[PDB]
RNA sequence: GAAAUUGUUGAAAGGGAAGGGCAUUUGAUCAGACA
RNA sequence: GGAAUACUGCCAGCUGGGACUGAGGACUGCGACGUAAGUCAAGGAUGCUGGCAUAAUGGUUAUAUGCCGCCCGUCUUGAAA
RNA sequence: AAGCUCGUAUCAGUUUUAUGAG
RNA sequence: GCCCUGAAAAUGGAUGGCGCUCAAGCGUGUUACCUAUACUCUACCGUCAGGGUUGAUGCCCUGACGAGUAGGCAGGCGUGGAGGUCAGUGACGAAGCCUAGACCGUAAGGUCGGGUCGAACGGCCUCUAGUGCAGAUCUUGGUGGUAGUAGCAAAUA
RNA sequence: UUGGCGGAAAGGCCUUGGGUGCUUGCUGGCGAAUUGCAAUGUCAUUUUGCGUGGGGAUAAAUCAUUUGUAUACGACUUAGA
């Protein structure tokens, strides 16, 4: 029940890994350019990883679009729910992670009165 | 507030499609695909079966009989790309097949379709009795053998 | 194969073992209960909140050698806020 | 088309043969050649034994046990000769290569099977006549195979056997194409004339 | 009777390839009996089904099959291209697929 | 690959638009860019672009 | 109460290194859409 | 003496099988078939039907298989060397 | 990278023509 | 023209290997076939350019382009503190940390669930700087393999 | 069930007799359907699991002690109801 949209197709679905990352801890997987004058990586051999470029970009008809098809937009209270009354077809609401239990329910509550799609309705509310 | 508001929402009116210039045009049917030709059934619960094609109906399938008294395939519909037609051909003139159609198979036994079923049969085994072996072929099951080379060979 | 024995499979009838003691032993832990159930089964959590924590409270309410274990912070935690979802239940 | 072809390796080329059936190995068909010991490689016998001791010369300076190893008889000759042409350090090469069984003379079962030719790797059908050849069994004798005798007198005790054999299924096959022929006036003969059987 | 196949047998060889690099979108299959381009030409659009066998039911069977089709010829000795919609493990090079006879043109 | 014979993107440049974050300039500069576009007026023009340059390029009169 | 490093338990691989990329099989595990 | 055929080239001749793609989203344009209202393959795919409705497809993860893949930084033409 | 102008304006690792060198 | 001799050392090895003799060798001719990040068509990303338009440094249409060290221009991601604002989040659990779970970005990164934890902290518009590490035989601290290894054998017991 | 042969890795080949089923060599009579227009649509030997039961048989090795034809340690070679 989202607005109609072209199928959503992902160029690159893997991570962008940094280069010897899998080698050693200190190197984390937090993507960097090799600035290497004899780097295989940076000139691009055969067999090495890939690295990220504008080719990778995505649709703009389907970009920022969760699978169900909407965009998710942050919500803390109900003034932030009640933001997206009418644009209830394009965006769907997700609680913030520091938002209590207690005002979950009445974030779910006045969610559910208006309608409004919720990405995380579980959270912190385990019966 | 956890996130800003976008300035700019996008209008929620769905818009129409295009008018579609895509006419629906009969199919046409191989040459090879007459009625009264023995089909073999290519897939299916049936298949490996020889029965006889009878009317093309409107939802471009093929209205088939075993007939029942031979090998026990009912008046069915089968898919014309799921066939193999031979050279057998029998007289269908005598047989009355106006009745059948999409809606006559829809399933949304009734004993309509057995009385049907002998109808029709007794004229496909009038006919079909013309001709020796015919009866014993129909109920016999095709299969391919070893050096059996579709591509060579003659139906 | 061996160059020492050539008319006689090695590789191929290392990986038929290997695939018939590990279908044994998927076998065995299914039949041991310690695979999880199928996705539209009542006992299944698909689509749930996961936490051990909840799963032993449970389980001890309810009433080998494991690693899961529940502090009493963490109970005293729980009883707290089920108290005030029953609060909540029968207020609404 | 069979589950598992048997090829009698007298009269065959060791390079075609070898190709051929490290190609059919890969393809994933199972293949037993026997007699191996009348294989013959094209020219002359000292060329082909000066050649195996090139081989000979090749071995590893301080150890000879690890070095290349040098089998002697006839069918490890041809395996050899087949190793070389299948990618053998892979799981691939593994799994071709144990699908294949190479023997001298013909043990059981395959005394009583059937045998086939490939006729792109025969050599009446391959060298030109007047062309030197050599046999597979005397080149191992020379360089150090020591049961060619014992072979010799198995496949002649075979012979005699398979002889035996033959000429009783002679008789039963004059037999049946007698009896054969005597419906061949009938009426079922005719219609089956007619048709082409 | 004794037979009841509707298939023709063939072997998956292997991935289109150079002589470095493999592409696993595309299989090549040797079809039994065929041995030209103009004799592979029949069965160009026939479905594939590569049948095999596992430990675990599912569905309620321990047989499993991958889908696919003949595309083109390939060589001058009879094999075909052919695609599937999850590619050929690689692990069956040189195991046996079902070419079946739909959809049909005779 | 293609020979080419000129350079690839390539900005023509020309100043389009001001440097300032003057509303009321960008006001002028708007009613001004709706004039150049909906009269052909060289004067128009003219005017527009001038309303773009700097003030070393502005001397007083 | 992080990492390096270590113990136990469970799963897996291992015929003279391991690690990585493309693709799929197998085992385990999992989200969305459920009118 | 009269034909035929090969070869080469042309057709705004006809027709069968196979693969990949389906972007765009009221209408507007250029056309075609028609006395006509209308229709159309003409400024980008529609119509009919089935199974499933969940780990089935798909993602993640551990591994296997085919092929590819040298250890980074620095400095020196140049570095596995 | 900035300005002022011009914009059938300014031209060109080329050929042709005429005329030299060989 | 082809073939043989027309000089060769020193671990065991090389038309890349197997091997090949009316070739799988040499010379030539006719076709078919294989596959590059090249060419052709299509989709998508970005850049540039040309038009249209009374969230207008936005929207719509059209076309062509995309290698890159030193270096240049631009748009962005992230950190400590400061002014404003969300009468923002929080003991029905802030920050931090762990995570076989989930999503969004080409990426820098951002977001959600579960566990642990116990008191503070964030989004946006701006201001400010001791603001981003794999290297420097870098500094300080901590920890491995080596390894239950070398060794604990001068001076009589 | 009778007999013969087969040792290269025989483990297979031939054969006597009765019993018990089928036979499409030929002629008939019944049943098939709804797996819904396809979805491998599952069909072939062995079973380190059990229950039923009639029969068949009731060991050894190692540590420790001991010898020195042996020995750095393991190992080897001896002996002990
Ligand atoms: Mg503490
Ligand atoms: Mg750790
Ligand atoms: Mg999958
Ligand atoms: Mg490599
Ligand atoms: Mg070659
Ligand atoms: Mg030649
Ligand atoms: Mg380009
Ligand atoms: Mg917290
Ligand atoms: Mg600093
Ligand atoms: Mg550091
Ligand atoms: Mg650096
Ligand atoms: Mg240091
Ligand atoms: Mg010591
Ligand atoms: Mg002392």
């Amino acid at each position: 029940a989202s607005l109609p949209h072209p199928k959503i197709v992902k160029k690159h679905t893997k991570k962008f890994k940094r280069h010897h990352s899998d080698r050693y801890h200190r190197v984390a997987e937090n993507w960097r350019k090799q600035k290497g004058i004899d780097s295989v990586v940076r000139r691009r051999f055969r067999g090495n990883i890939s690295q990220p470029k504008i080719g990778y970009g995505s649709n703009k008809k389907t970009k920022f679009l969760s699978p169900s098809g909407h965009k998710t937009f942050l919500v803390a209270n109900v003034k932030d729910l009640e933001t997206l009354t009418m644009h209830t077809k394009t965006y769907a609401a997700e609680i913030a992670h520091n938002i209590s239990a207690k005002n979950r329910v009445v974030i779910l509550a006045r969610a559910k009165a208006l309608g409004i799609k919720v990405t995380n309705p579980k959270g912190r509310l385990a019966l | 507030s956890a996130q800003k508001a976008p300035k700019w929402y996008p209008s929620e009116d769905v818009a129409a499609l295009k008018k579609t210039r895509k006419a629906a045009r009969p199919q046409k049917l191989r040459a090879s695909l007459v009625p009264g030709t023995v089909l073999i059934l290519l897939a299916g619960r049936f298949r490996g079966k020889r029965v006889v094609y009878l009317k093309h109906l409107e939802d471009n399938t093929l209205l088939i009989s075993g007939p029942f008294k031979v090998n026990g395939v009912p008046l069915r519909r089968v898919n014309a790309r799921y066939v193999i037609a031979t050279s057998t051909k029998v007289s269908v003139e005598g047989v009355n097949v106006e009745k059948f159609n999409v809606e006559y198979f829809a399933k949304e036994i009734k004993a309509e379709r057995v009385e049907d079923q002998k109808v029709v049969d007794k004229a496909l085994i009038a006919e079909i009795k013309k001709t020796p072996l015919l009866k014993q072929y129909l109920s016999a099951s095709f299969s391919l053998k070893n050096g059996d080379k579709p591509h060579m060979l003659k139906f | 194969p061996s160059k020492n024995s050539i008319n006689r499979p090695k590789l191929t009838s290392n990986l038929h073992h290997k695939v018939h003691s590990l279908n044994k032993k998927r076998a065995q832990r299914e039949r041991a209960g310690l695979l999880k159930p199928a996705r539209s089964s009542v006992n299944s959590k698909s689509g749930e909140i996961k936490s051990v924590a909840l799963d032993l409270y449970f389980q001890n309410k309810k009433n080998s050698i494991t690693t899961r274990t529940l502090s009493k912070k963490r109970a005293k935690k729980i009883e707290r806020n089920l108290k005030y979802a029953t609060q909540r239940k029968l207020l609404v | 088309v069979e589950p598992v072809v048997v090829i009698d390796g007298k009269g065959h080329l060791v390079g075609r043969l070898a190709s051929v059936v490290a190609k059919q190995l890969l393809n994933g068909q199972k293949i037993v050649v026997v007699r191996a010991e009348e294989l013959n490689i094209s020219g002359e016998f000292f060329r082909n034994k000066l050649k195996y001791h090139d081989f000979l010369r090749k071995a590893t300076a301080f150890n000879k046990t690890r070095g290349p190893f040098h089998f002697r008889a006839p069918s490890r000759i041809f395996y050899k000769a087949l190793r070389g042409m299948v990618s053998h350090k892979t799981a691939r090469g593994k799994a071709a290569l144990e699908r294949l069984k190479v023997f001298e003379g013909i043990p059981p079962p395959y005394d009583k099977k059937k045998r086939v030719v490939v006729p792109q790797a025969l050599r009446v059908l391959r060298l030109k006549p007047g062309r030197k050849y050599t046999t597979l069994g005397k080149l191992s004798t020379s360089v150090g195979w020591k049961y060619e005798d014992v072979v010799a007198k198995l496949e002649a005790k075979r012979k005699v056997s398979s002889a035996e054999y033959y000429a009783k299924k002679r008789a039963f096959t004059k037999k049946v194409a007698s009896a054969n022929a005597t419906a061949a006036e009938s009426d079922v003969a005719k219609q089956l004339a007619a048709l082409g059987y | 009777a004794e037979s009841h196949r509707l298939y023709v047998k063939g072997k998956h060889l292997s991935y289109q390839r150079s002589k470095r690099v493999n592409n696993p979108n595309v299989s090549l299959i040797k079809i039994e009996g065929v041995a030209t381009p103009q004799d592979a030409q029949f069965y160009l659009g026939k479905r594939i089904a590569y049948v095999y066998r596992a430990s675990k039911e599912v569905r309620g069977s321990k047989i499993r099959v991958m889908w696919g089709k003949v595309t083109r010829t390939h060589g001058n000795s009879g094999v075909v291209r052919a695609t599937f919609r999850n590619n050929l493990p690689a692990k069956t090079f040189g195991a046996s697929v079902r070419i079946f006879l739909y959809p049909s043109n005779i | 690959g293609i020979d080419h014979t000129s350079k690839q993107h390539k900005r023509s440049g020309h100043r389009t638009a001001p440097k300032s974050d003057n509303v009321y300039l960008k006001l002028l500069v708007k009613l001004y860019t709706f004039l150049a576009r909906r009269t052909d007026a060289p004067f128009n023009k003219v005017v527009l672009k001038a309303l773009f340059l700097s003030k070393i390029n502005r001397p007083p009169v």
